[PDB]
């Protein structure tokens, strides 16, 4: 028997279920974790932490 | 013991900033090689 | 012209008493019934703007 309970302190196991696959360069409309709206998409040089 | 959470993860210089928010419990920190 | 435009585009960032400055996020959120008030907030503020 598992049992599931849910506090206040953050959940460590955490994870979504499988979505559509990706595309570039194209127009298109995206959804990335929620964030919906419409561009094409690219490669980038950008240094994020 | 009442608890209610756990978890697990001189010319140094460590700097941390520690925010209780009242929201949940924030960690921010650097290192850095410095002079004596 | 740079300080109007760049306060004309800042002016996007606000959000006139709405749920986001961001519309996506109102058409993500909310069904189009209760979204149509916060939309009409961005279009009064983006509009006088």
């Amino acid at each position: 028997v598992l049992s599931f309970e849910l506090l206040h302190a953050p959940a460590t196991v955490c994870g979504p279920k499988k979505s559509t696959n990706l595309v570039k360069n194209k127009c298109v409309n995206f959804n990335f974790n929620g964030l919906t709206g419409t561009g094409v998409l690219t490669e980038s040089n950008k240094k994020f932490l | 013991n009442n608890c209610t959470f756990e978890y697990v993860s001189f010319k140094n210089l460590r700097e941390f900033v520690f925010k209780n928010i009242d929201g949940y419990f924030k960690i921010y920190s650097k290192h850095t090689p410095i002079n004596l | 012209n740079a300080q109007a435009l760049n306060t004309l585009v800042k002016q996007l960032s606000s959000n006139f008493g709405a749920i986001s400055s961001v519309l996506n996020d109102i058409l993500s959120r909310l069904d189009p019934p209760e979204a149509e008030v916060q939309i009409d907030r961005l279009i009064t503020g983006r509009l006088q703007s």
